[PDB]
RNA sequence: GAGACUCAAAUAUAUUAAAUAGAUAUCUUCAGGAUUAUGGUGCUGAAGCUUAUGUAUAUGUAAGUGGAGCCGUACCUGUUGGUUUGUCCCAUUAUAAGGACACUAGCUUCUUAAAUGGACAAAUUGCGUCUAGCAAUAAUGAGAUUGAGCAAUAACAGGUCUGUGAUGCCCUUAGAUGUCCUGGGCUGCACGCGCGCUACAAUGAAAGUAUCAACGUGUAUUUCCUAGACCGAGAGGUCCGGGUAAACCGCUGAACCACUUUCAUGCUUGGGAUUGUGAACUGAAACUGUUCACGAUGAACUUGGAAUUCCCAGUAAGUGUGAGUCAUUAACUCGCAUUGAUUACGUCCCUGCCCUUUGUACACACC
């Protein structure tokens, strides 16, 4: 609702979507884990957006 | 003591140095407003020594009971002139000679089994004075 | 009981009062001399209105006379250093009310800081007056 | 304008008489006791602590500010 | 220690609570660990709920948290 | 010698900023003697990085 | 005139000076009359209410 | 006859506080100077605030400043030619070190 | 073994007023020695609703500023004057209570915004909420002014209002001052 | 630009972290109960008591004295010191290991971080334009731990030449506006206006007792923090320390509030302005006063008109304290903690504010 998502988590979301849907979980969990391999971060609460927002959208 | 509180606790022993002629009186316990805030004086002296309790907990977990860290902290609840309220200091007095009263430094020779033992001997016989 | 309201000298007292409080009804005489005055006159502070026959509170004025010698020291009065004659006073509505415009009377002529500003109305003790006091 | 001024003291002459009026009145507290006139406002409270001969009354409030009493009730 | 003559004794109130559980997480029994709690949780007080609600720190421009002062004549 | 009264040692005068000596607008005490508006253009690098 | 009367669904409030959520209410002995009264206050759905005037709602669109 | 020598460490970096533990303490229980671990101190937090605007004329705000100074105690048991080689190595900027001889 | 309000029994207390049961949460779940709780009770919009009484009260009659702030002097006002409303009476004074509380709703109209004018026309019914929470607010006052220069102290103030209202009210208290905004809006009405 | 980001207690000590705290443990020592077991003892004179003088009044003893207890231990409840690689070793003046034992005869819960954890949100939910279907539901340190800082383009004849050796220009300079001195004033008053203080009292003013903070701060080219004794109604003063500060002030054992009393609503004991007087402090110097003490002096003031400010959770308000300026002076400003509510969870009437549409005869734009 009232929780929107910004730019950049949502403009590499499709970018590694549409490379890295191989070899990728439902499980945000792990999904937080690989967010580290496939991009770099500054920051910790960003990965909980950058997985958070992929995983909100993986099952759809 | 660390009995049942010392409301009454303290209101006991006010009586006993009081009944066991160790009174050592202030020739100006009628005049004093005990600090820098009263507009009238005490109702009497059962205040003035009866501050044994309090350094009882206090030598056992403040200090050594010098004048000056007592006096401060303790009794002071004040409301000043009138602008605004404030804290106090309360300039105790003659009770800097109430070790006489009594009979690095320790301050009691008695208050470690010998006379303060005794106010628990009274808080013993209290709870037999509770006991109905 | 027996008669509760009495008179003492240019005062009266109440009947409801203790007569800590009721002295304070003199003038001259506030809070401090209830447990001063009256236990060195020997008066039980716990005693009602009705209590405290005159045999008892003349003594009272006895140390309002004489203050000196029942046991009031000098920095507990209303007035020290007179320095006319150099003597201590306690004064209740009988020469205090006189005193007032005595020690102002002197400054006439002295003119001094505190002294001709009682002429036209002011403050002597500084309080900057210009916005105070309509 | 109410002034209530009544002649603070011990009160013999109604002393008998706030004697037997406790009785049936179980609302008793300094309030009421000086709702009755010749106000003693402190030590009517005490004239019920001269009443402490268990009998005709049942002091359960016991503080600072308030002291609430009850008749005896049988 | 800390707190105030109401606060620091509500922390009490959460220092009774978890110490039962705990011993009984690791000594006594895992249901002796739960009939604890049950019985407990059907209202509970919060008895172990440690709420992170502390003061909020001021602003200048007033004399508090959040209020301020004003009217200069706007 | 003469003509120059004010024994200095009491009072604000003359303990007044060590680094522009301006008296009206001092700080005076942190063991800094700055002169607070002068402390705005030489709060860097003396720390006192703002945070909060 | 007891009657009362129970919420089956919010509208929205008309706040800002006198927040009253008009919403359409039944009676419990009358409740095929769905009536649209205005409430002042806060309140929930499903919540049962008291009323004498059961007549006439003070009609107003949304 | 054995000598205990304590030596803190004061500094306004906490990385640089993490860099002379990343290096001091390493090259030092090689041969076992006792260090006994990373002593944090409490920080010594340092609080001014100050008006804005010079000639206060206008919606008085205020500026707050901060600062922050940090130690962390390394105490050692050995005489005093053992330890000649760590005050020289490893230095680090910002950070100061104290040990007193007389 | 969920007894002792204070010094007597809690539950066996009915909310006696359709439509405010299960509204007013009293006894049946809540068995609360104490009228102080510490966390928090107005987070969202609902939640004066899962919640005592008492601890409203001794929320509600700290006032006036300088009295305002103190919990604990409500702690003291109330409790010795739930001896009073024990001591008469002899039923328990939370069951004198919730028939205190809905005798003293304001269960009527009141004046609100017309969507063509201004506050003048009739919020005909009112929330319940509104109806329990502004009954302990009109009482809440009356204590005040029934011992502001009387010598006489709240605690029989405060129990004079718990008497009346328990019953239907006579002239008016603090459990009055609104079946007198009855009329005015029953005026408009 | 917004966000992102930086800063703050909740977060496993699971890892190493203490001359903070200590948990503990036992060593203890500070020991009552007889709660314990009693061994000796108990009516036989115990316990308790006085007199005498010596010793420099206490103590010794007898008598005095008196008629049941006495005395030791352990258990129960308390000081203390080390319990740092524990003990016993040693070298050492004494720590350690070296020598073994518990093999842990005190470890890290704890405050402190230096870390990474940290509602880390597919969290299910008759799918809203398949996407941003509130639901409160899930967690059980975590239903944001949650406020600040940060801030673009264009601007204003806003404010600052009196913050500066920032400065154009203007003005002045042995006769200064410059400069140092002695004074004075910036404080003065029929009056108007704003920020703000204690009130106008029984929820109260007193006395008592109980007995919880936190932010901080503290002296080597300047008089700081003050511990302790001591004296003094006080004010203070003396004598002697601590401390450059997790280590001392300081476990700062803050206030209001809690608990019995005095009061008995009566401009009262509410309220302390008001004026005398002395006593004081700081400093060369105190005078609409530098402040401070006492015993007087008790006015206005009884909840404040129209108008009108502030704010949504540890918030509002009550309630202290620190710091800032400071020879002494808060009565204000920044921060700190405590006590802790009511009410909204909305809407665009209100003053509002944001490039949507439309109107114009508006330039310096509805003043």
């Amino acid at each position: 609702m009232g929780r929107v998502r910004t730019k950049t988590v949502k403009k590499a979301a499709k970018v590694i979507i549409e490379k890295y849907y191989t070899r990728l979980t439902l499980d945000f969990h792990t999904n937080k884990r690989i967010c580290e391999e496939v991009a770099i971060i500054p920051t910790k609460p960003l990965r909980n957006k950058i997985a958070g927002y992929v995983t909100h959208l993986m099952g759809r | 003591v660390k009995d049942i509180d010392q409301h009454a606790v303290t209101k006991a022993v006010a009586v006993f140095l009081k009944k066991t002629g160790k009174l050592k009186v202030p020739d100006q316990m009628d005049i004093v407003k005990t600090a820098k805030f009263k507009e009238l004086a005490p109702y009497d002296p059962d205040w003035f020594y009866v501050r044994c309790a309090s350094i009882l907990r206090h030598l056992y977990h403040r200090s050594p009971a010098g004048v000056g860290s007592i006096t401060k902290i303790y009794g002071g609840r004040k409301r000043n002139g009138v602008h605004p309220s404030h804290f106090c200091r309360a300039a105790d007095g003659a009770a800097r000679k109430a070790l006489q009263a009594l009979e690095g430094r320790k301050l009691s020779s008695i208050g470690q089994r010998d006379l303060d033992r005794i106010a628990n001997q009274i808080v013993f016989k209290q709870r037999d004075a509770a006991k109905q | 009981k027996f008669q509760h309201i009495l008179r003492i000298m240019n005062t009266n007292i109440d009947g409801k009062r203790k007569v800590g409080i009721a002295m304070t009804a003199i003038k001259g005489v506030g809070r401090r001399y209830s447990n001063i005055v009256l236990k060195k006159a020997d008066v039980d502070l716990t005693k009602r209105a009705g209590e405290c026959t005159e045999e008892e509170v003349d003594k009272v004025v006895t140390i309002i006379s004489n203050p000196l010698q029942y046991k009031v020291p000098n920095w507990f009065l209303n007035r020290q250093k007179d320095i006319i004659d150099g003597k201590y006073w306690q004064l209740t509505s009988s020469n205090l009310d006189s005193k007032l415009r005595d020690d102002l009377e002197r400054l006439k002529k002295i003119r001094s800081h505190r002294g001709l500003r009682h002429y036209w109305g002011l403050r002597v003790r500084g309080q900057h007056t210009k916005t105070t006091g309509r | 304008r109410d002034k209530l001024n009544n002649q603070v003291l011990f009160d013999k002459a109604t002393y008998e008489k706030l004697y037997k009026e406790v009785p049936a009145y179980k609302l008793i507290t300094p309030s009421v006791v000086s709702e009755r006139l010749k106000i003693r406002g402190s030590l009517a409270k005490r004239a019920l602590i001269e009443l402490r001969e268990k009998g005709l009354i049942k002091q359960v409030v016991q503080h600072h500010s308030q002291v609430i009493y009850t008749r005896a009730t049988k | 220690s800390g707190g105030g003559h109401v606060a620091q004794i509500y922390a009490i109130r959460q220092a009774i609570s978890k110490a039962l559980v705990a011993f009984y997480q690791k000594y006594v029994d895992e249901a002796s660990k739960k009939e604890i709690k049950d019985i407990l949780v059907q209202y509970d007080r919060t008895l172990l709920v440690g709420d992170p609600r502390r003061c909020e720190p001021k602003k200048f421009g007033g004399p508090g948290a959040r209020a301020r002062y004003q009217k200069s004549y706007r | 010698t003469l003509w120059y009264s004010h024994p200095r040692k009491y009072g604000q005068g003359s303990r007044c900023c060590r680094a522009c000596s301006n008296r009206h607008g001092l700080i005076r005490k942190y063991g800094l003697n700055i002169c607070r508006q002068c402390f705005r253009e030489y709060a860097n690098d003396i720390g006192f990085k703002k945070l909060d | 005139p007891v009657v009362w009367a129970r919420v089956m669904k919010v509208l929205g409030r008309t706040g800002s000076q006198g927040q009253c959520t008009q919403v359409k209410v039944e009676f419990l002995g009358e409740q095929n009359r769905q009536i649209i009264r205005n409430v002042k206050g806060p309140v929930r759905e499903g919540d049962i209410l008291t009323l004498l005037e059961s007549e006439r709602e003070a009609r107003r669109l949304r | 006859s054995v000598h205990r020598i304590r030596i803190t460490l004061t500094s306004r970096n906490v990385r640089s506080l993490e860099n002379v533990c990343r290096d001091l303490i390493n090259g030092a229980k090689n041969q076992n100077l006792r260090v006994k671990g990373p002593v944090r101190m409490p920080t010594k937090t340092l609080r001014i605030t100050t008006r804005k605007t010079p000639c206060g004329e206008g919606s008085k705000t205020w500026d707050r400043f901060q600062m922050r100074i940090h130690k962390r105690i390394i105490d050692l048991h050995s005489p005093s030619e053992i330890v000649k080689k760590i005050t020289s190595i490893n230095i680090e900027p910002g950070v100061e070190v104290e040990v007193t001889i007389a | 073994e969920i007894k002792l309000f204070g010094r007597w029994s809690c539950d066996d207390v009915t909310v006696n007023d359709i439509s405010l049961q299960d509204y007013i949460s009293v006894k049946e779940k809540f068995a609360r020695y104490l009228p102080h709780s510490a966390g928090r009770y107005a987070a969202k919009r609902f939640r004066k609703a899962q919640c005592p009484i008492v601890e409203r009260l001794t929320c509600s009659l700290m006032m006036k500023g300088r009295n305002n702030g103190k919990k604990l002097m409500a702690c003291r006002i109330v409790k010795h004057s739930f001896e009073i409303i024990h001591l008469l009476t002899g039923e328990n004074p939370l069951q004198i209570l919730v028939s205190a509380i809905i005798n003293s709703g304001p269960r009527e109209d009141s004046t609100r915004i017309g969507r063509a004018g201004t506050v003048r026309r009739q919020a005909v019914d009112v929330s319940p909420l509104r109806r329990v929470n502004q009954a302990i607010w009109l009482l809440c006052t009356g204590a005040r002014e029934a011992a502001f220069r009387n010598i006489k102290t709240i605690a029989e103030c405060l129990a004079d209002e718990l008497i009346n209202a328990a019953k239907g009210s006579s002239n008016s208290y603090a459990i009055k001052k609104k079946d007198e905004l009855e009329r005015v809006a029953k005026s408009n009405r």
